[PDB]
């Protein structure tokens, strides 16, 4: 279905989301 | 001896939140020093129910519980996002997209870092870092 992914930033990355 | 924990990503579906636990440790008891597991946000509550009732750890304190996270209003504009099509432009479908993804992306860096600090207490505390139940979430399921 629809979802959301979060994917925490590694240093110095930044915090990402993903629309799925 | 060595214990940490973190969540390094989350995902949030239709009815659910899901956060991956990585845990890093030398402690003899884990099959591997490194591994991982994915916790719905319903199992650190039972593992935070679990610690409260049990009497082995009358006067320790137990880390406060995370919430549950909300994202109710963001799934109904996520599910509207795909549905609607009708006469939205590209350009319009693109900043929707846009602020969508900044609304889950605020509610994500709280729900995560709240769940993490709860872990990180537990894997810091010198009695509770050893609970059966604690060793149980951080590792079943591999």
């Amino acid at each position: 279905g629809p979802a959301v992914q979060f994917f925490k930033g590694k240093n110095g990355s930044a915090d990402q989301v993903i629309l799925v | 001896s060595s214990l940490q924990v973190e969540i390094s990503d989350a995902v949030s579906e239709r009815d659910k939140v899901k956060f991956t636990v990585q845990t890093k440790s030398c402690l003899p008891h884990f099959a591997q020093t490194e591994f991982s597991v994915v916790r719905q946000h319903e199992e650190f509550i039972w593992l935070h129910d679990a610690y409260v009732e049990n009497e082995e750890y009358a006067g320790l304190i137990i880390p406060p519980a995370p919430p549950r996270p909300d994202f109710e209003a963001s799934r109904e504009k996520l599910q509207k996002l795909g549905e609607g099509d009708s006469s939205v432009t590209r350009e319009e479908f693109a900043k929707m997209k846009q602020e969508l993804e900044a609304e889950y992306l605020a509610i994500f860096k709280k729900t995560v870092a709240m769940h993490e600090v709860f872990l990180q207490r537990l894997a810091a505390h010198p009695t509770l870092r050893r609970d059966h139940n604690f060793f149980v979430f951080l590792e079943y399921g591999q």
